DNA sequence: CACGTGCCTGGAGACTAGGGAGTAATCCCCTTGGCGGTTAAAACGCGGGGGACAGCGCGTACGTGCGTTTAAGCGGTGCTAGAGCTGTCTACGACCAATTGAGCGGCCTCGGC
DNA sequence: GCCGAGGCCGCTCAATTGGTCGTAGACAGCTCTAGCACCGCTTAAACGCACGTACGCGCTGTCCCCCGCGTTTTAACCGCCAAGGGGATTACTCCCTAGTCTCCAGGCACGTG
């Protein structure tokens, strides 16, 4: 009845730990983050796009969203994997 | 760390002062005093540099006074 | 009949991340880069949350995250805590 | 049915294990009601805030999305109770 | 200005150089950056008095900004 | 070029905050703040630079890298 | 071209102090002002409405964002003004 | 008539409705939010140019110059945690 | 808490139809660079006295233990206020076309700092 | 005394007033969840008091290291000129994304070793 990110996050845990699991709490948690910056990342991508009068969202603005909201180091390995996926795409 | 019926008198209390004949919900009361709890122990390790500053260990009120101005709270 | 989400090389869901995107009035328009980015991002950022908290529970011998680790993953990077602010965490 | 003196419910021994849970070795007398002050402060602010997105939605109870957003905006983002 | 204008422009292209080569600044961006900075700096320095004055102290050290910075939160 | 920010002007600037006496190894950690806090405003101010395909760095990138920080900045085309 | 609180602003200037003047970086300044609280009341406005699904915004929404924003006496003083404001606007 | 006259304000209320409708901040502007931002806009204005003019005063001057400004949101304990951390061009 | 099976609501493919973003050309501002003079500020050395820091002794006030008292946590019962959802209708706001005066740039003129 | 604040004047791009249309919001009803109030017993945490010694704090002395001053050095700053990148605007052609319907499997709940 609610979409959630339980899967998703479940994948990305046996990839990265084959040996460890989540308790449900938990997993409560993981999906608040990843809401919590999505809608970050969104909410800045939005103004950037009003402050300029642009009516579409692109990769650029949430790009520049990116290297506003997050890190130092954290800003450039999300821009270089989030470029990554978009030339796979774009070629694919 | 503090007592959960104490801290819902006083949360209500406080609530009061705002808007009367108001009601709460348990998770309201617990994430309150998940908050409380977390800035008091923050503001204790502030507290416990500031001492340590001075040269001392023991904690005075003028170390909270220095903390909370300097992290801008009024 | 490939997902948008094979065709990147992801498992954050494209679909539901566009969808999100066009249904929370953040513009007008939404480009077809934009949930490809974000998907992204999102990933790496679950796999860097979920690699520190699963360090930290293998560091307690233990193998099953519980929500005291994450707590303890944000609070020993300098990056996440200032990504993330003064951050408590419900049972923890 | 009025409410006085339950700041006092906030006990010396509460406040000695927060205290000792941030580091802190020794305490001055005067360092309690000193907390009082603080936490109250603390609570009007949260408080006044979680009141007033009740009364946006037209409800007499304050629910704990209520708090959570008036914790966001003192950047002081709490996670597990709902989102 | 309590900053000479020269080696603070100086400073903002060497450290705007590692980010990316070849800017060009405006004037008024660096004035106001001077501005910015120069306010920032006069309130670290103020912290920094109540710290040494905390400390039974006329004469600040090191260790007063480092306590500022600190409990302030810019260093962790 | 860190050295520009000379002993009298960090004097100057401690001064105007009401501070007495300065010790000898106050100026290099007043630099190294100040270069911090530059490479935050400036990081922040080339990105916005980068997002309107430029080549210079205008006011307005100065303003809302500050406004980012809490430094609302008044004047400076607001 | 560029459109201004520049007139108004100095119309409430004189009704406070009418022996005083002001300055065109007064005008400035004032007019920065007047726009930062501008934007915040608003995009505190427009984040009322999408976290409600609502597409208006009301008087309802600005008045508590007037109280989201404002501090404690400041912004009893500005929703008495603005009830009074509305009062008279649906009276006359 | 115009919109500010029945209001009893000085502000603009249609150039308000305007920039609350060519912003993007929704769908649809209600008829009293306009009227609500101009009734807000106008007290905080009163006020700051009230404590400017005392500053102004204080320095026996007939002008408010940024330097009050500055003075005026500085002295208030309630404009400088509104604004936070201020600085004013020329101050 | 993993793992298997049925279902149903949302993501994908193909298509057509407007309109926004990419992209090329132009104008003319603003940035960058060089140079010479003056001159204000920075740098260097020095003498001294103000203050930082270590040591020491006193007596205040904290921490720990122990016995007593308070009231918090728990588990049941009871009741009603109001949260959540659905349905229906009238009223309010977006759109568009005509009307008309408020507000923005330019000027000239004139008194506070 | 004179240069930045004040009033006057012509001119275009709004704000208003008036209608019409479709749908968003106010409002009425109803169903069940959960928040408040109460009671009784248990017992863990808070409280008050006493005693000892840990350490805050005032005083004293010594060395060192900032500060104010005088002199020499240097590079900021003002003024001027040149030259040319690129920010700001506009005109065009074409590719991207919104809206629709058909087709079907990924992802939510629910029962399981």
């Amino acid at each position: 009845s609610v979409e959630t990110y339980k899967i998703y996050i479940f994948k990305v845990l046996k990839q990265v730990h084959p040996d460890i699991g989540i308790s449900s709490k938990a997993m409560g948690i993981m999906n608040s983050f990843i809401n919590d910056i999505f809608e970050k990342l969104a909410s800045e991508s939005s103004k950037l796009a009003r402050y300029n009068k642009k009516p579409t969202i692109t990769s650029r603005e949430i790009q520049t969203a990116v290297r506003l909201v997050l890190p130092g180091e954290l800003a450039k390995h999300a821009v270089s994997e989030g470029t990554k996926a978009v030339t796979k795409f774009t070629s694919s | 760390l503090i007592r959960k019926l104490p801290f819902q008198r006083l949360v209500r209390e406080i609530a009061q002062d705002f808007k009367t004949d108001l009601r709460f919900q348990s998770s309201a009361v617990a994430a309150l005093q998940e908050a409380a709890e977390a800035y008091l122990v923050g503001l204790f390790e502030d507290t416990n540099l500031c001492a340590i500053h001075a040269k001392r260990v023991t904690i005075m009120p003028k170390d909270i006074q220095l903390a909370r101005r300097i992290r801008g709270e009024r | 009949s490939t997902s948008r989400s094979s065709k990147a090389g992801l498992q954050f869901p494209v679909g539901r991340i566009a969808r999100f995107l066009k249904n929370g009035k953040y513009a007008t328009r939404v480009g077809a880069g934009a949930p490809v980015y974000l998907a992204a991002v999102l990933e790496y950022l679950a796999a860097e949350v979920l690699e520190l908290a699963g360090n930290a529970a293998r560091d307690n011998k233990k193998t099953r995250i519980v929500p005291r680790h994450i707590q303890l993953a944000v609070r020993n990077d300098e990056e996440l805590s200032k990504l993330l602010g003064d951050v408590t965490i419900a049972n923890g | 049915k009025v409410l006085r003196d339950n700041i006092q419910g906030i006990t010396k021994p509460a406040i000695r294990r927060l205290a000792r849970r941030g580091g802190v070795k020794r305490i001055s007398g005067l360092i309690y009601e000193e907390t009082r002050g603080v936490l109250k402060i603390f609570l009007e602010n949260v408080i006044r805030d979680a009141v007033t997105y009740t009364e946006h939605a037209r409800r007499k109870t304050v629910t704990a999305m209520d708090v959570v957003y008036a914790l966001k905006r003192q950047g002081r983002t709490l996670y597990g109770f709902g989102g």
